């Protein structure tokens, strides 16, 4: 595989800035949770999470396959090629996973609005929330990823490349895309619809004057929070959308019917989210707009 | 893509082999193949599309396709005695001199 000088050139200069935009985006995420505690939130630290995987396409996953797309060959021995795969599997169900959780805390900060506030400053129990997601999102690819080739007796992968020993096994790949592509979307279709829905009835109340009054505005913080949970989940759905759609399509016509080029084409794009969300916080957040002040500008007091 | 698809006959005629039990089937799959070959030796691999014919790398890639061409044609040998074992047996070395030599440069 691979391309001429001309190509790689032009490439390599685009690669390389989809790299510095994601560290940089990522890195300075990370510094705002460091200049402002009000971050200490559940919420928060579910976005942590986030550009915590973001940094990590940026800083380790990118970089890796960047030689391996321009010239067409792994040359780092299929250990590092095991690792990099665990990683790059790690952090795509990991995201996912994670939009799940930042979904439901969502709901419940709406639905459930008054045990919610007594909850929201707890930062162990987010904590470890994030942490029980890791672990579910490293089973899902994790161990058959290290252990296919010793259950095969041995790789089908040449020394030439970098694939999952899983890549053209259909029947793990059906049951492992609809897992990965459903569990996420129609659980996240839910808490968002289930949103919706709550702030319309709501909406719909007839109150008197101080509990109409006091319960417009809660509504006025319920539809800003739908609008931040919409746009987050909407961009990661087109982002990631395409590549768990294939992968499914992929598997259920036993790779006759998807080019390589459209599946390597939508890496690029899932891995292209880790870019934007740093930009979408302070875009959707006012706790994001407040730390990046308080970094980059803390002049406004 | 003609490159990409003379690949493709390689691959599927290589299973023919695994896969067969008489000489004719494993004739027809090495003469495939060798077609295939032949004709994939002529390309320009898109890796290349900048390079001489006299290149090192463009040297290197016939090169490949040498080896492979002449493995095809001693199992064809075996093939055309009725030797369907050893013809067979032949076919799993050219996934060797695939991988090692020619998957480079696709
Ligand atoms: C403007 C910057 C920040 C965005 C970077 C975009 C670059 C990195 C992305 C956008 C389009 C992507 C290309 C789209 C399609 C393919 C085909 C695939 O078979 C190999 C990778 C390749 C060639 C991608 C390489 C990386 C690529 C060029
Ligand atoms: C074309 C050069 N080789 C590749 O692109 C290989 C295809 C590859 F096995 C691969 C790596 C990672 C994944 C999983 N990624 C998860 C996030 C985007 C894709 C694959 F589905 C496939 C790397």
């Amino acid at each position: 595989r691979g391309f001429s000088a001309a190509w790689t050139a032009v490439l390599a200069a685009l690669m390389a800035l989809l790299i510095v935009a994601t560290v940089l985006g990522n890195a300075l995420v990370m510094l705002a949770f460091v200049a402002d505690s009000s971050l200490r939130t559940q919420n928060n630290f579910f976005l942590l999470n986030l550009a915590i995987s973001d940094f990590l396409v940026g800083a380790f996953c990118i970089p890796l396959y960047v030689p391996y797309v321009l010239t067409g060959r792994w040359t780092f021995g299929r250990g590092l090629c095991k690792l990099w795969l665990v990683v790059d599997y790690l952090l795509c169900t990991s995201k996912a996973f994670n939009i799940v959780l930042i979904s439901y805390d969502r709901f419940l900060s709406v639905t459930r609005a008054v045990s919610y506030r007594a909850q929201q400053g707890d930062t162990r129990r987010a904590v470890r929330k994030m942490l029980l997601v890791w672990v579910l999102a490293f089973l899902l690819y994790g161990p058959a990823i290290l252990s296919w080739e010793y259950l095969s007796g041995g790789s089908s992968i040449p020394e030439g490349h970098c694939y999952a020993e899983f890549f053209y096994n259909w029947y793990f790949l059906i049951t492992a895309s609809t897992l990965e592509f459903f569990t996420p979307f129609l659980s996240v279709t839910f808490f968002n619809l289930s949103i919706y829905l709550n702030i319309q009835r709501r909406t719909r109340l007839r109150l008197d004057g101080a509990r109409e009054a006091a319960g417009r505005f809660r509504l006025s913080r319920d539809r800003k929070v739908a609008k931040s949970l919409a746009v987050i989940v909407s961009i990661f759905g087109l982002c990631w959308a395409p590549y768990t759609l294939l992968m499914i399509i992929r598997a259920a016509c036993h790779g006759h019917c998807v080019p390589d080029y459209w599946y390597e084409t939508s890496f690029w794009l899932l891995w292209a989210n880790s870019a934007v969300n740093p930009v979408l916080y302070p875009l959707c957040h006012h706790s994001f707009r407040r730390a990046f002040t308080k970094l980059l500008c803390p002049q406004k007091l | 893509a003609d490159l990409e698809d003379n690949w493709e006959t390689l691959n599927d005629n290589l299973k023919v082999i695994e896969k067969a039990d008489n000489a004719a089937q494993v004739k027809d799959a090495l003469t495939k193949m060798r077609a295939a070959a032949l004709d994939a030796q002529k390309a320009t691999p898109p890796k290349l599309e900048d390079k001489s014919p006299d290149s090192p790398e463009m040297k290197d890639f016939r090169h490949g396709f040498d080896i492979l061409v002449g493995q095809i044609d001693d199992a064809l040998k075996l093939a055309n005695e009725g030797k369907v074992k050893e013809a067979q047996a032949a076919a799993e070395q050219l996934k060797t001199t695939r991988n090692a030599y020619i998957q480079k440069y696709l």
